[PDB]
RNA sequence: GGCCGGUACCCGCGCGCCGAAAGGCGUGCCCCUCGGGGCACUGCGCUGCAACGCCCUGCGGGCUCUCCAUCCGACCCGUC
RNA sequence: GUAAGCAGAACUGGCGAUGCGGGAUGAACCGGAAGCCGGGUUACGGUGCCCAACUGCGCGCUAACCUAGAACCCACAAAGG
RNA sequence: CCUGCGCCCGCCGCCCGCCCCGACCCACGUUAGGGGCGCUUGCGCCCCCAAGGGCCCGUGCCAUUGGCUAAGCCGGUCCG
């Protein structure tokens, strides 16, 4: 119904409704509210020569990305790229990026409660039942980086001196995987066999053809 | 499914003249790839047997016939008039095909091989189902008989379809007949 | 004809029964896609054309001789291994880096010559002379051919594959006996386990 | 082969680089060529394209800590009716890079 | 002697096309080439020997029959579960099972034939050594 | 799925609330009358799409410079 | 003119002055006339290897113990069996 | 035969460079026929269409730490 959203959005009267200018008859009385003349800063603090345009302050607000069909919140994936290849996960809940939230979990797979790209995952048929996982806690906050200075190139020193000690993630991401993977391996014990499945890797061995291999 | 030629009928007749303010009605039976084609031959027709020219006719019908029972087999002649290389002859050809459709088909195949005649060169003159015991030719006939039984003995191994083809397979294949 | 594209090391073909030109040019294309060829039992290729067509085609290559100087002229061979290479070399570009590393990767035999022996002989079934020329037309095999053109190995190459036959023969037998106790084997654990293979039951034959 | 070392999950299927989008006499080296392995109908390909693969060599000389280069490009589109596809790379390959084999993974998944 | 030939009745495997894998009943032959094939739901129509492979199975039938006369033959004659049943016809069955298990079903029949060639090479190294 | 573009107008945004968010939320007419749909009065201003990476004096980056290999092209210029 | 890849005219187009795709090769035969690039689709002609595309789906005839035969011009065959 | 200040060969301690990613698979033979197993060695039963099959821990960050280890498998290596 690509179309027929389009003929509905782009309606005259459906478009008074969706700016809502009711409710801006509210306000100001009955009537559109005027506007007024901002900006008077009056303090240019320097002249450039060249004619001068400001910062983008971006007004448009692209759509989200859509997750697939084939994803539902416990579908055990597989990672393709980087260096959890083959590795089977259980998604928990695509974030508010847009990307992805995998669980290996850490227990068996070490593969733990990470971000992955939409992309890079191929949704199996199969499917756990987790609506008793809470996992409210994560979000982009929880693994946006704060990546360091490059003042620090990593010398003979630094090399194994960094794995010698701990400085490194954090204890409270320690005791999260184990709150996830304790109440998701009782998630996990219900499916039989599904331990050993996601401790294996899937490997694309001689005589399989992608395109004819279901999943 | 698709049919390489159709059998129209077409009808029509000279331009209205002050003299014979209904000029007469002709019909006929042609085969053609398709409207266009079965026009262009009509009016050849009426050209060379009736006179009539295309800017001094008028076309007023042309329907597509269709076959009475397509499930069952139907012996088909056909009388048909052909030019070789060095003059015209006519032609008798029995055949045993489920349409007149693809008789004319694999009439005009027959006409290509066995005589290098194009379809150019060719005219239906009447076709017709010559039903059995009172066929004419061999081949037809060899096939009016129940208790009818042969083995194959052409059959090309092929793989059903193009994904399961390779091209080195360790066993030569076991024909049997 | 693209290839196969498959991902052996070598892949030999046991060119007994098999179109000459026709396994030349499947065999010319996967030599320029790049996969190493090895072909053996030259000596048996059918060729469409009876003998006496094959003979006097032959009999004309033989006149093509450089005048001035015949060490220099068409190069004849006799053997069906050579008579093969030229075949495949006449479909493979051959004056250029391409088809010169290209026919560095075939190696074509009389027989099979060890280690050739132990080993899957694959058949090109676009070629085979069964699949290609209607039963009751006019062929030879290249080693009739060679045989009757002057190649002196006809013999040598006889012995040799009576003694290669019966040694396979020997432990053909051998296998045999042991796929025989294989299978009762195969019997032996299946009734050892029972739901424990019920998973197999449907995708079995 | 049992008891193996080497790779130990194979996520790409392989093929081999072709040669040129050729006409009889011309070469437009911008579009290569390839066949993967195992697809034998250009509907198949259809599941392929898009996804990306790598030419994977290695030179003379290391660098970054390496021998190892690859040229990154992906199928565009099938070409022919027995599924070889037509590659774009970032830029256009060696004619060495032809008779090769070429790493077609299945990263732009759908 | 040969033990198979194209004659009223007999069912043959279609090997080629949209249609592949189904049974049809070769009712009547056009000429060398072409045949009737009567289907159950299929309708009769004309194809070609060369996308024919011809069954081990008969049905006595007459010739082009009323399509109530061809099922209760097909019934009487048992040709769906005799050829399901038939190693050829079972290869088919398999091939397309095989076609349609997934990655865990796959992965579930990966470890019992991991488990089914322990117990095999076990058994025969036990009866090879009980040979002398 | 492929290639190109990425915004001074077409779109889009604020001027209300609810909603992390796609988005929803009002009045009055016409329509079938479930579902629900059509139309409606319209105003000010603003108006360069995003997210995360990799490298940063390096065994890096890339070069229009040089040599070489491979593929395709390729006859020796002036001239009657 | 016996004819000529000859000599002289009529209508038009081409080459000359013009690349490019095809006819293996060719100034004028077929397609088609162009700034430099990215993407798509075609014309002529092709899909066995050289060589990009099917050893594709069909039906017939030919069996050549002469170099069977295999492209508009075009690289011929005749009377006659 | 094999360089008296030269070389060859074995072992292990490794480093690089090549190759590769399961780089696993012995029948002959015809195709108007054939293949396996039994007993009249002639006849039963079964299977024949494509390796489209079989086989292999096939499942470990090319692979975490220690320990015991059946039966089985695979490799290096001595023997024949
Ligand atoms: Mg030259
Ligand atoms: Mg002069
Ligand atoms: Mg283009
Ligand atoms: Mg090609």
């Amino acid at each position: 119904s690509k179309m027929a959203l389009g003929i509905k959005r782009a309606s005259r009267s459906h478009t008074y409704h969706r700016r809502g200018l009711w409710a801006i008859k509210a306000k100001h009385g009955g009537a559109l509210p005027k506007a007024e003349k901002p900006a008077a800063v009056a303090e240019p603090k320097f002249y450039p020569a060249d004619d001068v345009k400001p910062r983008t302050v971006s007004t448009r607000k692209p759509h989200p990305t859509k997750l697939r069909s084939t994803i539902t919140p416990g579908t055990v994936l597989i990672l393709l790229a980087g260096r959890y290849m083959g590795k089977r996960v259980v998604f928990l809940k695509q974030l508010q990026s847009g990307l992805l939230l995998i669980t290996g979990p850490f227990k068996i797979n070490g593969v733990p409660i990470r971000r992955v790209n939409q992309a890079y995952v191929i949704a199996t048929s199969t499917k756990v039942d987790i609506s008793k996982v809470n996992v409210q806690k994560f979000d982009d906050k929880y693994f946006a980086r704060e990546k360091k200075t490059r003042a620090k190139k990593t010398e003979g020193e630094l090399f194994e001196s960094d794995k010698e000690a701990t400085k490194n993630l954090p204890d409270f991401k320690k005791d999260d995987q184990k709150v996830i993977d304790a109440e998701l391996i009782k998630a996990i014990d219900a499916v039989p066999d599904l331990k050993n499945y996601l401790g294996a890797r899937f490997s694309l061995r001689d005589g399989d053809k992608p395109h004819e291999m279901t999943f | 499914v698709a049919f390489r030629f159709h059998q129209y009928q077409v009808v029509g007749r000279a331009l209205p003249t002050p003299g014979d303010e209904q000029p007469k009605i002709y019909r006929m039976k042609l085969w053609a790839t398709n409207e266009v084609r079965a026009k262009s031959k009509f009016w050849y027709f009426l050209r060379k047997l009736k006179k009539v020219k295309k800017s001094n006719g008028q076309m007023l019908a042309i329907n597509e016939i269709f076959e009475k029972n397509p499930t069952t087999i139907k012996n088909y002649g056909i009388w048909l008039r052909y030019q070789s290389r060095t003059g015209y002859h006519n032609m008798y050809k029995e055949y045993r095909d489920t349409t007149l459709n693809g008789a004319v088909e694999q009439m005009y195949t027959e006409m290509a091989s066995r005589h290098r005649v194009r379809s150019p060169c060719i005219q239906i003159i009447k076709t017709a189902t010559v039903n059995f015991k009172l066929c004419k030719r061999d081949n037809t006939k060899q096939f009016h008989n129940s208790k009818i039984k042969f083995p194959l003995v052409y059959q090309k191994v092929r793989p059903p379809t193009r994904k399961l083809k390779t091209t080195y397979k360790a066993t030569r294949p076991n024909l049997f007949m | 004809v693209s290839g196969s594209g498959v991902c052996a090391k070598r892949v030999v073909v046991d060119a007994r029964h098999h179109m000459l030109g026709r396994l030349a040019s499947i065999v010319a294309k996967e030599l320029l896609n790049g996969q190493r060829v090895v072909v053996v039992r030259c000596e048996e290729i059918c060729m469409s054309g009876g003998l006496v067509r094959q003979k006097m085609k032959y009999l004309r290559f033989l006149r093509k001789r450089m005048n001035t100087k015949p060490s220099h002229g068409p190069i004849h061979f006799r053997a069906p291994a050579k008579i093969l290479w030229r075949t495949i070399r006449g479909m493979i570009p051959h004056k250029t880096a391409r088809g010169e590393a290209a026919l560095a990767r075939l190696k074509a035999y009389e027989g099979v010559p060890p280690p050739y022996d132990r080993t899957k002989r694959m058949v090109i079934p676009d070629a085979l002379k069964v699949l290609r020329l209607q039963p009751g037309h006019r062929y030879c095999l290249l080693g009739q051919l060679s045989k009757e053109v002057g190649w002196n190995y006809a013999d040598t190459i006889r012995e040799l594959e009576e003694k290669r036959k019966e040694k396979a023969k020997v432990s053909y037998d051998r296998r045999k006996q042991l796929a025989k106790l294989r299978v009762k084997a195969e019997k032996a654990a299946e009734e050892k386990l029972g739901t424990q293979l019920e998973i197999l039951a449907p995708i079995k034959y | 082969v049992k008891g193996r070392t080497g790779q130990r999950v194979r996520l790409y299927v392989r093929g081999t680089i072709l040669g040129y989008k050729r006409s009889k006499s011309n070469q437009y080296e911008t579009a290569s060529l390839v066949q993967i392995e195992g697809v034998n109908t250009r509907e198949d390909v259809a599941w392929y394209g898009g996804k990306r693969m790598a030419y994977v060599y290695k030179a003379k000389t290391k660098s970054n800590g390496t021998h190892y280069r690859c040229i990154w490009g992906k199928v565009s589109r099938p070409h022919g009716n027995t599924g070889v596809v037509r590659a774009k790379f970032t830029s256009n390959l060696p004619a060495e890079a032809m008779g090769k084999k070429v790493r077609v993974f299945m990263y732009p998944s759908s | 002697p040969f033990k198979r030939f194209v004659e009223i009745g007999r069912v043959a495997l279609v090997n080629y096309g949209k249609d592949y894998g189904r049974l049809v009943v070769i009712v009547d032959v056009v000429d060398q080439n072409r045949a009737l094939v009567d289907a159950p739901d299929m309708v009769r129509c004309q194809m070609n020997f060369k996308r024919l492979s011809l069954t081990d199975i008969k049905i006595d039938i007459k010739r082009i029959p009323k399509k109530a006369t061809l099922i209760k033959a097909m019934e009487e004659a048992d040709v769906k579960t005799k050829w399901e049943n038939s190693s050829w016809g079972k290869k088919l069955i398999v091939q397309k099972k095989r076609a349609a298990l997934n990655d865990f079903d796959r992965f579930k029949v990966m470890l019992a034939k991991i488990k089914r060639g322990g117990a095999i090479r076990q058994e025969l190294a036990k009866l090879k050594k009980e040979v002398a």
